[PDB]
RNA sequence: UAUAUAUAUAUAUAUAUAUAUAUAUAUAUAUAUAUAUAUAUAUAUAUAUAUA
RNA sequence: UAUAUAUAUAUAUAUAUAUAUAUAUAUAUAUAUAUAUAUAUAUAUAUAUAUA
């Protein structure tokens, strides 16, 4: 049967090393599993060549400078025959800044009774975050609506994440 | 069109159209340049033009190739038969319908559109060798034929 | 035979490539070398066809459509299951008495059919035959179904273009064999030195891992330059994925001489995939694929001869001079180009060298030229089976300091070629055997007063035959000995 | 200079009524002289001194023959032509590009 | 048909302002035809002979218009409407600015 | 000759011509039964290998 | 009426009940939605552009037909030579409509050379020396038209008279093809949409259908779809499939005035209540798939917070496989196993899929599944399905029921599909182990394993060569770095050829003649250098392998060997476009994850092959009974009787040259190649299968090797 | 030309069949609302058991 | 006092079943209108046969 709950724990073959994250798990594999110099050519060069080579890999972005350099292309008749998506229309809100919700607001219950007031209790959603600290973030067409839009998009964490992967 | 397919529009209310199909000129100009860099400079940048616009041409042409009145032309000149050389043969010899209908005539027109970018010339195979005399007939008429 | 593949000693790598047009890769410009000259040389030719009035004229289409058709044929049993296969009901006409893997019978039943609608046939078997030979292995005939040859169309144009434009075909024209007699003649005389060459096995050695994906990316990018929606012998224009550029990949549409080597070129990967069925053995059927190529008549002449030419060309103005060491060599390696110095046909080749000034060039420059050549054939697979030995060896005729030699050993007196357990023929024949055998004779400078004498007692046993009737009566007859004289005999 | 084009041959406007061969074209001008050119070549003294004149006789003649057919082209490219090339301007994917 | 359209005509007569019977658009000939081409030369009789049935106001015109298309290159008469011409189809006129 | 004549130029032309030959040849009193080369006759050629 | 125009794509159902259900079989779901739709599309228009697909271009043939109203009430009636058709007035003289004169008529007859006479002046005749146009001109009008030619195009063409004056004039087959337009009309009804295959004018009332596929490149129309496409998008008319489910039309996702959620969007929920005892209790070779837009999510922050994450699209992955799983929509399930690996049935959603793209663009991804990425996702879910549509499955990928060889780079994942998803059953007969081939088998085969041989003659290299050559595979800007690879390339070249290519060559029967064998390689190379009959798909895995088999460390070469190894197959393969491998896996175990769902119990059937006693004995087996044996050559699966008898009766032209050694060892061999598409589509066959005796029993002791032919014959079974 | 017979076409009437539309009745399905029952989940209370 | 388990009661949510109301779709029956096909009768036209 399919899971239906995350692991507790992620576990590496050798080691017995048990992570809380399979990204420290990753990390792991990624670093201390790859030294092993026992073989006819397991060197420790081609390790930091591997290595070198784990570190390097990203194969989701949208945007490739880098690998497209050198692409000659030809210029073909039939190609330029399509005309650019000039018309997009969004009906959603004009707006590309989010308030967010960064640190949530405690929920007493046995004594300061009465500091807080969820709108929840009464049904209700909040026009505005109601988190202890609130932050504004660049979130582009998170209100957006109506069609696809242009396809790349600026999306930033809350300031509590690293956010570098952006620039 | 050159005023060619004369047409006009209907006079009512259009509220909210829009065409966004238009530039300017320097948008056009840029593009074509732009074009221009984005080929290998050699013949193969040239030949899909002309073979388009030589294309569309013989599609849309109301003129006619037709050799049969200049042959039935020529074959009705009288000339003895006991002679060892007939130029008419040497003449139809030549002239020789290479069954293409003539692509040179219409890929000639077509180049002129593109003259600053693909010339054309004649075949060096179509000259009269230069070692011959006037007197050499065959040489006589490829020269006239380059002529005209 | 079909058991060997070449040996590449530095293949192109898959880096080399684009991205896919749907089946084939064009190559990049930034790769050099011997394949970016084929490449480059395949394309030139394309682009000629592309754009070319002389197809279209509905004259030349009959006549392609007719050169298809021969008494002989093959594999007309894999087109009725193929065909079947695919829910199209094919005529028959075998009331009318005629063999139904003639290649005529096949095409007879294909007349009505829209063409498209064969294209799943062309993947099909293909039957073989064998020829045997008086020095050698015997050779192969593959003859293909008719929509197999027709889909080549493309392949064998080009070639010819290649062929009739470049080195003008190297006497592959054929128009009288006899032009190859002074030609070797000349390259025999003192004052000239010549080597005699040919690919081991060309039909063995081209192949689609590094020849035919070259070629078919060169015609498929050769033919751009033209409308991209013009149907060629009924095959219509269609809509091809690209995917050159990761970032934007698309479909555009493609004309149909495309279309042509996207099939083409699927087959060609494939593989030919014969089916053999020998009779001397005793039932052992089978069928194997191979990447040999067919070249069971002249049509494959074409196809070889082009590359040889090709190869030869690139090593002679390229690979020699940047790998060469004897500065003399160099000095005479230059000024030289195939169009006056070099000759082929299919496997077959002749390089002449330049005149040495009232020299010759020393065997050590030899040895280091021809070295070099094995060499430069060994880096694509191509065995060149070089020889030097001051004679022209050019389609089995032989000269010596121009003289010419009759191989009289390849013409037996006695024996005769025979590729069924049965000779299946009847007497009357015999004569036709006897006049063939005289003249040969005669081509072949022997004792012509000798000659006579035996042709006639030859004559005299052929001049009487008889026959019988499966169950009844018996016939005989034979000639007045003055037919042989109106036949050719004096 | 933009929406011009070049032409190598002198042109005219489309013409009004139905079309008819003409002679005073510039291309049929140039064919009658060039083929009066080649005429005088023939009787020139030196084809007379090795060219038996009945052949010289026949070919004056067939060049004579070639200089009297009623054409349609040269009229074509003077008056219909350039209309053709001035629509299909604005038809191929690429725009002229002259000099 | 039982000659419908005849009788759709007199009906509209006590209904204009709110449907307008007009001659069909199929029926002119090509503005691009000449005159000599006589079923054209036919078509503009039958419209100039049923143009006063119709309840169309610019039937008049439409109808002139006609015929001066099929003599646009024996008559070359000037048009002294901006943006129209002599060889504008004739059902296309209409409103009354470009009489 | 479904095979051989796809279009139809061909087949108007040739049977054009093998009417006008026959009807000269006869008329004109050359000969009759002259077998002049034709396409029409191609199939019956190919059938009769 | 809103008509909606449609271009089929790439493996577009047609023998489909229903040409609705190819577009998207959502819209069959709900009484309430299949009753708003008209289709039209009729047969003989298909068969018109068929013929007349090789003699036009697109922009004549799209300018050609899109004048035409959408039910083509014209006829196109041919009318027979003036010899044959002058009769027909005087048959019946009150059919002389035209009135053509009596002595016209028998000077015709008596004619050597009948005229065209008869024809001349008859109004709306369309000569042999006619143009397509002029038909489709005369379309527009309704009315039927009289033709001298069979080619033509835009009307259903029937005969004007009776058969007997066409018959002589006409053929058989010719004569046939008419029959269903002499008869043709059908009315077309006025619901609030029609579909329609026939091109129209683009404008507020007529759309474009816009399904994110490529075309039916075996459809003669697909040449438009540039042309279209481009109209559509300048003017903003393409519409999305979901946007049909809508109770009114608009171009978009996400409207404001519906939240789109509701069974109907849902895809998952397929359901088949309905029935009417068609022979087609069900037709395995459709195949409904389904595209749909999944969100990645990596661990949450030190506070609760989560990145906004991504969301790729998943195309053409068979919907059954997600139901049978219980997948459903807008549920964040875990995507890590215990491992970190990725969970076993995302794994076969990638491997079946056709391609991975991110939503947005068209930029195709290959999928890392390894510790490679950092903050690398923990989390998936499926938000909606872009298109979901039934496909056909016959016979695309492989051709041949005999086997099939699939090439894959090193380091896929084969042995999920072909181990987990059978074991996740494990009920009803898929497969037999033995029967599929390893790609390393062979290699495993020799006493030295090939890869310790090789790494035996590697090793007498300079290690800084091999180090320099192992940097230069990894490193993608090393552009050849000739010495070091080429080097290690002739080693590994040389090596293959000398001792690969024999053993190879000496298992020939066991890669092609058992039952049904399935095959992987390493390259199409390994297969056509030994000449065995067998197709090869050169099949390609929308996941990342290099970084997949640099996780495998438990393998006789330190994770370098592997490289190594991988860089040789990829430079040995040939080059070719290679196909997405999932469309292979859809036509083998497509129709098995289908089982379920159905109804009713399976039927099994075979195809049993004769063997005479008397060559046994003559190869000294002891067999019992007089009775000749019988082999079980592959079986196959039905669920009605009724019409599976039916078709029990077809004599199948492939002969069997069986052959069988004393270790008992079985092989079948078909003279004629069995072709998949010749199997009825209403069968089911299992992915592998091992022939064997029907009855075992009935042999008592083995001789010696024996071989024999005999012909074929499906069969039932108890 | 006139009469009689037969065939075909057109018009009108009558009958029969099929299709489409509208009205009325009945049945079934789907959606929404309300009531009742059962199951599952969550909360609260009471009882009993076990642990701290 | 807290946690966990089990039983009972009450409240809320979801699913299923049944009843009632409203809307939509489909099927069947009856009535009316329109179209098409077939048969019969009458009239007119055309063709053919026979008689004068
Ligand atoms: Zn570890």
């Amino acid at each position: 049967v399919t899971p239906i709950v995350n692991p507790s724990s992620y576990v590496c073959n050798v080691c017995n090393a048990r992570f809380s994250t399979m990204s420290a798990l990753s990390e792991h594999l990624r670093s201390d599993h790859r030294d092993d110099a026992s073989t006819l050519l397991a060197t420790p060069m081609i390790n930091n060549a591997i290595r070198s080579f784990l570190t390097a890999w990203d194969g989701i972005r949208i945007l490739s400078p880098d690998v497209s350099s050198k692409h000659l292309s030809a210029y073909l008749d039939s190609a330029v025959a399509n005309g650019p998506e000039l018309i997009v229309e969004d009906t959603g809100l004009c707006t590309s800044f989010m308030l967010l919700d960064n640190i949530p607001s405690a929920h007493l219950t046995k004594e300061l009774i009465g500091f807080t007031w969820f709108m929840q209790m009464y049904q209700m959603t909040p026009p505005l975050p109601e988190g202890a600290v609130n932050r504004i973030v660049c979130m582009t067409n998170w209100a957006s609506l109506g069609d696809e839009g242009r396809g790349l998009e600026v999306r930033l964490p809350p300031p509590t994440d690293s956010s570098v992967h952006a620039y | 069109a050159n005023n060619l397919l004369n047409s006009t529009i209907p006079i009512s209310l259009r509220p909210t159209i829009l065409c966004p199909w238009f530039a300017s000129s320097e948008d056009l100009r840029l593009q074509q340049v732009m074009h221009l860099v984005n080929i290998s400079s050699n013949t193969a940048a040239a030949l899909p033009l002309v073979e388009a616009l030589s294309t569309l041409l013989r599609s849309v042409t109301p003129l006619v190739l037709d050799p049969t009145v200049l042959t039935n032309a020529i074959t009705t000149i009288s000339e003895s038969t006991t002679q060892t050389i007939s130029p008419i043969s040497e003449i139809l010899r030549l002239l020789q319908p290479m069954g293409n209908d003539y692509a040179a005539f219409w890929k000639c027109i077509a180049s002129w559109a593109y003259n600053g970018l693909v010339t054309t010339v004649l075949s060096e195979d179509a000259f009269p060798d230069s070692s011959q005399s006037i007197t050499h007939l065959p040489s006589m008429w490829k020269c006239l034929f380059l002529t005209l | 035979e079909y058991s060997q593949v070449p040996d590449i000693k530095d293949p192109i790598p898959p880096s080399a490539w684009t991205g896919p047009i749907g089946n084939v890769r064009y190559l990049l410009p930034s790769v050099q070398g011997p394949a970016r000259h084929l490449y480059d040389t395949w394309r030139a030719a394309a682009r000629q066809i592309a754009q070319d009035p002389q197809w279209h004229d509905p004259l030349n289409q009959a006549i392609m459509r007719a050169q298809y058709v021969t008494a002989r044929g093959g594999s007309s049993a894999s087109l009725k299951f193929a065909l079947k296969v695919t829910g199209i009901v094919l005529p028959e006409y075998d009331d009318s008495k005629v063999k139904k893997s003639s290649k005529i019978y096949q095409a007879a039943q294909i007349a009505r059919i829209a063409f498209m609608l064969l294209i799943a046939a062309i993947h099909a078997e293909v039957t073989m035959g064998i020829r045997n030979q008086v020095q050698r292995r015997a050779r192969s005939i593959m003859p293909l179904n008719v929509i197999q040859q027709a889909i080549s169309a493309p392949h064998t144009l080009v070639a010819n273009y290649i062929n009739k434009h470049m080195n003008l075909s190297t006497t592959s024209g054929s128009v009288v064999t006899d032009k190859v007699i002074p030609l070797i003649l000349y390259a025999s005389t003192p004052p000239n030195t010549v080597v005699n060459v040919d690919i081991k096995a060309c039909d063995a050695s081209i192949t689609y891992n590094y020849f035919l994906s070259v070629i078919c990316g060169a015609m498929h990018e050769g033919f751009e330059v033209g409308n991209a929606d013009a149907a060629f012998m009924g095959v219509p224009s269609t809509i091809v994925s690209d995917r050159r550029s990761s970032v934007a990949p698309y479909s555009r549409p493609i004309s149909g001489l495309q279309t042509m080597v996207q099939h083409l070129a699927d087959l060609y990967a494939a593989g030919f995939r014969y089916s053999v069925s020998d009779a001397f053995s005793s039932g052992n059927k089978f069928s194997f694929p191979t990447s040999t190529f067919p070249s069971g008549s002249t049509a494959t002449s074409t196809e070889h001869t082009a590359n040889n030419s090709t190869m030869m060309e690139y090593f002679l103005n390229v690979h020699a001079p940047s790998h060469v060491k004897s500065a003399s060599l160099k000095r005479i390696l230059t000024d030289m180009t195939i169009q006056r110095n070099y000759v082929c046909q299919g496997d077959d080749g002749i390089l002449l060298l330049p005149h040495e000034a009232a020299s010759k060039i020393s065997a050590d420059d030899m040895n280091e030229l021809l070295t070099c050549l094995r060499d430069y054939g060994q880096l694509f697979g191509w065995n060149y089976d070089i020889d030097w030995s001051d004679t022209a060896e050019y389609l089995k005729l032989y000269a010596l300091m121009g003289c010419r030699i009759p191989n009289t050993s390849r013409h037996p007196p006695v024996g005769k070629e025979y590729a069924a357990p049965q000779t299946d023929e009847i007497w009357p024949s015999l004569i036709d055997i006897v006049i063939g055998h005289h003249l040969n004779g005669v081509t072949d400078v022997l004792n012509w007063r000798e000659w006579l004498r035996f042709s006639w007692a030859f004559a005299c046993y052929s001049s009487r035959g008889g026959y019988t009737n499966p169950k009844g009566q018996s016939f005989s007859a034979q000639y007045p000995w003055w037919t042989f004289v109106y036949l050719g005999i004096p | 200079p933009p929406n011009r084009m070049v032409y190598p041959w002198p042109n005219q406007p489309l013409p009004r009524l139905t079309v008819a061969p003409t002679y005073d074209s510039a291309m049929s001008n140039w064919i009658s002289t060039t083929i009066a050119f080649f005429i005088r070549v023939v009787n020139s003294v030196n084809m007379t001194a090795t060219v038996n004149d009945l052949t010289r006789r026949t070919m004056t003649g067939v060049m004579t023959a070639m200089r009297q057919v009623k054409t349609m082209t040269p009229f074509y490219i003077q008056h219909m032509c350039p209309t053709e090339l001035s629509v299909l301007a604005s038809v191929t994917v690429t725009p002229p590009f002259q000099v | 048909n039982d000659y419908a359209a005849f009788w759709k005509c007199i009906a509209s007569w006590a209904y204009n302002g709110l449907v307008t019977t007009v001659l069909s658009e199929d029926a002119f000939p090509d503005s691009s035809q000449s005159i000599t081409h006589l079923p054209s030369m036919w078509k503009c009789l039958f419209l100039t002979l049923a143009g006063p049935m119709t309840s169309d106001p610019h039937s008049p015109v439409k109808v002139f218009m006609a015929l001066a298309n099929l003599l646009a290159q024996p008559e070359p008469i000037a048009i002294g409407v901006p943006g129209m011409h002599q060889t504008t189809p004739a059902s296309q006129f209409s409103h009354p600015g470009v009489w | 000759t479904e095979y051989l004549f796809y279009d139809s130029a061909l087949k108007a032309r040739v049977m054009k011509g093998r009417y006008n030959w026959e009807r000269l040849s006869s008329s004109l009193s050359l000969n009759v039964g002259s077998r002049v080369p034709s396409l029409f006759d191609v199939p019956g050629k190919w059938v009769a290998a | 009426m809103i008509t909606i125009v449609v271009i089929p794509t790439a493996h577009f159902s047609w023998t489909d009940t229903n040409f609705l259900n190819s577009v998207d079989y959502r819209l069959t779901s709900q009484p309430k939605i299949r009753d708003r739709f008209a289709v039209y599309a009729p047969g003989w228009l298909r068969r018109q552009l068929d013929e007349f697909s090789a003699s036009l271009t697109a922009s004549e043939l799209l300018q050609a037909l899109q004048t035409i109203p959408i039910p083509v009430k014209a006829r196109c009636l041919l009318l027979p030579k003036p010899k044959r058709f002058a009769q027909w007035l005087l048959d019946v003289p009150s059919a002389n409509i035209w009135h053509i004169p009596v002595t016209t008529l028998r000077a015709t007859v008596a004619s050597k050379h009948p005229s065209s006479d008869v024809y001349n002046y008859i109004p709306d005749h369309v000569p042999p020396s006619a143009e397509f146009d002029t038909v489709t001109r005369r379309v527009a009008a309704g009315r039927d038209i009289y033709v001298r030619s069979t080619k033509v195009l835009g009307a259903p063409l029937c005969l004007a008279a009776p058969a007997k004056y066409y018959a002589g004039y006409l053929s058989t087959h010719q004569l046939d093809g008419v029959y269903p337009d002499n008869w043709a009309p059908d009315n077309f009804h006025k619901r609030e949409f029609c579909l329609t295959i026939l091109p129209s004018l683009l404008g507020p009332r007529t759309f474009l259908l816009d399904v994110d596929a490529d075309r039916d490149a075996s459809y003669p129309l697909s040449v438009l779809w540039p042309q279209l496409r481009v109209l559509a998008l300048k003017s903003r008319l393409l519409l999305p499939p979901v946007a049909l489910l809508r109770r009114v039309v608009d171009p978009g996702l996400k409207p404001t005035w519906s939240a789109d959620s509701d069974a109907a969007f849902r895809a998952l929920r397929l359901s088949r209540p309905s029935s009417a005892s068609k022979p087609t209790g069900f037709d395995f070779s459709a195949l409904p798939v389904v595209d749909i837009i999944c969100l990645f999510e990596s661990e949450p922050d030190d506070h609760g917070r989560v990145a906004p994450g991504t969301r790729l699209t998943i195309h053409s992955v068979p919907t059954d496989l997600l139901t049978s799983l219980s997948i459903q929509e807008g549920v964040r399930y875990p995507l890590r196993q215990e491992s970190g690996m990725f969970v076993p049935w995302v794994l076969l959603a990638l491997l079946m899929s056709d391609d991975v793209t991110i939503s947005g663009t068209r930029r195709s991804v290959k999928l890392e599944t390894a510790h490679a990425s950092a903050r690398p996702f923990v989390h998936i879910t499926v938000e909606r399905c872009a298109s979901a549509r039934v496909v056909d499955v016959r016979g695309s990928p492989a051709m041949y029921a005999n086997a099939v060889c699939l090439t894959l780079p090193k380091g896929s994942y084969k042995s999920t599909i072909i181990d987990t998803l059978p074991a996740m059953f494990s009920d009803l007969s898929i497969l037999e182990q033995a029967a599929v081939i390893d790609s390393d088998a062979l290699g495993d085969s020799l006493r030295p394993s090939f890869e310790t041989q090789f790494l035996e003659r590697l090793e007498n290299l300079d290690p800084k060569l091999l180090d320099r050559a192992v940097a230069s595979i990894l490193s993608p800007a090393s552009d050849t770095s000739d010495d070091a690879v080429t080097t290690v390339l002739d080693v590994f070249n040389a090596l293959y050829r000398e001792v690969m290519t024999p053993a190879q060559r000496s298992r020939l029967p066991l890669l092609t003649q058992q039952g049904r064998v399935l095959a992987f390689a390493h390259s199409d190379y390994e297969l056509l250098s030994a000449n065995i009959p067998i197709q090869v798909v050169r099949g390609s895995i929308p996941i990342d392998h290099v970084v997949n088999l640099l996780a495998r460390r438990n393998r006789v070469g330190g994770t370098a060997l592997q490289v190594l190894l991988d860089y040789c197959y990829r430079t040995q393969a040939s080059p070719l476009a290679p196909t997405p491998a999932g469309r292979l896996y859809k036509q083998l175990f497509g129709p098995w994850l289908m089982v379920p769902r159905l109804s009713d119990p399976l039927i099994k059937l075979r195809l049993v092959a004769s063997a005479p006693a008397k060559v046994l004995r003559a190869a000294g087996w002891t067999i019992d009974g007089d009775p000749p044996l019988e082999v079980s050559c592959l079986c196959a699966y039905v669920t009605d009787r009724a019409m599976a008898a039916a078709l029990i009766e077809r004599r199948l032209d492939s002969r069997a040259l069986v052959n069988v050694g004393g270790d008992q060892l079985m092989f079948v061999e078909y003279a004629p190649p069995l072709p998949l598409v010749s199997i009825p589509r209403t069968f089911l066959l299992p992915v592998t299968y091992v022939v064997h005796w029907v009855s075992p029993q009935r042999v008592l002791l083995n001789g010696g090797n024996v071989s024999f032919t005999s012909g074929l014959e499906w069969t039932f079974d108890d």
